[PDB]
């Protein structure tokens, strides 16, 4: 007869490849027994075996464990991670091979598209939530940040993060990272959630699998919106910008000779200029116009 | 709000 | 190949018309038609010095309140737009069913327009008020603070609703998942109409605070009368059974208070009550609901 | 299309069938339990055992406005589950079900129920997981997971696929904190085809009849490659004085076959086990130091909560 | 259970 | 994970 209405195709195609990730530390305080610190999910991307979670989920662990759904359990390595996408790329040596998450470069997310949340949420065992996704582009709840999120109504919780969002072919759209539950008037929030999209996902992987970081441009600055700029609001005290003598209200209207359009598109600008290149920015104090030279910095790490 | 690059 | 199933179309419909409003966050407001009129809650834009409305397109305006209603929760605005307007598709022929694939579209928290996606969950409801001519669709499509005021539409994008409380705090404190509730859109597309050409919801009243009770029929019995009202001048006291209002069996408050509200003011009707089973009709006067 | 998307048709066909429960009590207190699913026109409905364990009168009240007084048929604590019974006049609605259809995740479903007492109410999501222990590891409810919204007073109600064939019977939503948050779209419900199997042993019986050995055991798989393995049911625990320890069971037994036939799975053996009458005499086969014994086993009947 | 009107 | 049967 008919047939119910159904998202197990993708469920079936992307839900083997995500895994559950558990962070184990030794109990230094008793007699370095390994217990548990935190849980959560990770998306097999290739053959190769690397695999992408969070960093808040495998942070300062003595010890990955990898579950896959078919029961497969493996010790992990820690590729890399970058603090700034919450990203981190794990390494498992499976001889047999692997379920891989679908992967479809030429597919746009859309808002309302129908997503799948697949992760481990409170160690429950692996769970499909269903949602559609909300918005684009978010920074999330702190303001500032690269991270791009996707956003999605697909119910998150603890255990998800670093899991797939999937839309309803299968194909990977997001790394689940994020659930808001904070309130002005102590509501408790419901339905927003993020993932950082998967096409800046593989390409953060990429960097953590080549330099087993993410190497990233730094000028020592601290910038904001809007005679349209940025405007220098602190200034690192040993930074590039520093060194070069920018200060504190200059109104940045051009870096590298591209206009200070926005933060956000000047953030991503600086940080794949390769560090120690010499960029001109344009500055304005008291209307009166200069161009400095900046030595492009690499950004510290965390 | 501050961005720090 | 083959198309990942989703609701875009429906969000490229629909969401260039609804619209972030400010103070200068508040909620979310409906652009209505074509000369610059916004529905809104009345709470989103109550406490609110100088409004402005802000477009998905890039587009700021300073909105003029042309009139709220109480009961309902409901607001117009007026900007003055010179390059025309985006503008919620609205069906008249279209009958909100239970069961109905709709999508939320809003600012909550103000993270920018959010679009969620549930279903009809109820229609006809009350909401959390136990006295209310409200007339709620119930909706699990996460409603969030900053949603008020915002629209609620079908997967062919058509206006559904206008999305206006959830429900946040029960018994003990217990939070509750997926409840809200959009006012239906043949009520607010009414509404706005009203207070478009009246600057008000003009509703006539009786001035009666009443409860539902060899055999006995059904009826109110008062247990307040407003001091100068169209009821306490017509002589009806505390604790009076009422039967009828202009000859509508008076046993349904909900239904009673429907008919009274379309009663325009100033019209004299009949009003059979009852002292110690005794039936006696009266002569009332009609006058005008007065605001909060 | 000239039709907006929509999971009315299961609304239409499985809604009326779910009714709201209510206590009477005490000046006249009528307090909201939960909700109902008219099974058949006999009007036997089921519902959790937790909705209806302290009414002293339970009142079951339908779509179409009529409302009953209901006889509890019985109960049963292992499952959460509970069978009312009403004597209606000119028909009743009743609940799809196809005997035949296998729940898969990812299926759409709706929550049909009421909660806070709002009035019945439809929510949407999937079928999240199944086999899930559930909250409380009783390990016999064999839960389905869904994110459909489910909220105090749904439990008892029903969980449909988009034909409006029934899913599950709703009866738990995730409350527990781990950092103090609030979680969100993990509820569960007890898949149909086990509540109707208990729902005719409560018609049948004044309760569920369970057969009982008196073991906690697990299941085991070798350890790489799979050489030399044993499979069965390993003893964990043997209750003192049960049919287990009587008959000889120890600790560390692996159990390889009950009542002639093979023990493979845990949930196989230990539903098998239920179906086995009480005061029978059965053989289990158990390998104790890699050598074959075979114990005579008298089931007794499940032990009462 | 008071309604006004 | 015990069963008790
Ligand atoms: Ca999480
Ligand atoms: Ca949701
Ligand atoms: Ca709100
Ligand atoms: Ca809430
Ligand atoms: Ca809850
Ligand atoms: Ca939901
Ligand atoms: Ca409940
Ligand atoms: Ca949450």
């Amino acid at each position: 007869g008919p047939t119910p209405a159904s998202y197990n195709l993708a469920v079936r195609r992307a839900a083997p490849a995500v895994v559950n990730v558990y962070n184990r530390g030794l109990n230094t305080n008793s007699h370095n027994q390994l217990e548990i610190r935190t849980l959560g999910s990770g998306v097999i991307m290739d053959q190769r075996g690397y695999i992408i979670t969070n960093k808040h989920v495998i942070n300062d662990a003595d010890q990955i464990i990898v579950a896959l759904q078919d029961g497969r359990v493996f010790e992990a390595l820690l590729v890399g991670s970058d603090s700034l996408t919450d990203l981190a790329v794990l390494k498992i040596n499976a001889t047999g091979g692997l379920p891989t998450i679908p992967i479809n470069a030429r597919r746009v997310p859309h808002i309302g598209d129908v997503v799948l949340a697949i992760g481990n949420p409170y160690n429950l065992g692996q769970t499909i939530t269903q949602g559609i996704i909300s918005a684009t582009g978010r920074i999330g709840l702190n303001p500032t940040g690269r991270q791009n999120f996707l956003q999605t109504d697909a119910s998150i919780n603890h255990g998800n993060s670093g899991g797939a969002l999937v839309n309803s072919l299968g194909e990977l759209m997001g790394i689940n990272t994020l659930s808001f539950d904070k309130s002005n008037d102590g509501e408790t929030p419901e339905g927003i959630g993020f993932a950082i999209p998967f096409q800046l996902a593989t390409k953060i992987m990429d960097k953590l699998i080549r330099d087993g970081r993410v190497i990233r441009g730094y000028i020592g600055i601290g910038g904001r919106e809007i005679l349209q700029g940025i405007v220098v609001n602190e200034v690192s005290p040993d930074g590039p910008a520093a060194n070069a003598g920018i200060q504190v209200n200059d109104l940045i209207i051009s870096v590298d000779n591209k206009p200070a359009i926005s933060a956000l598109e000047t953030m991503d600008q600086v940080a794949e200029i390769r560090p120690g290149s010499v960029i001109p920015v344009v500055v304005m104090r008291d209307d009166k116009q200069l161009t400095l030279q900046v030595t492009i910095q690499e950004y510290p790490a965390t | 709000l501050v961005y720090q690059f």
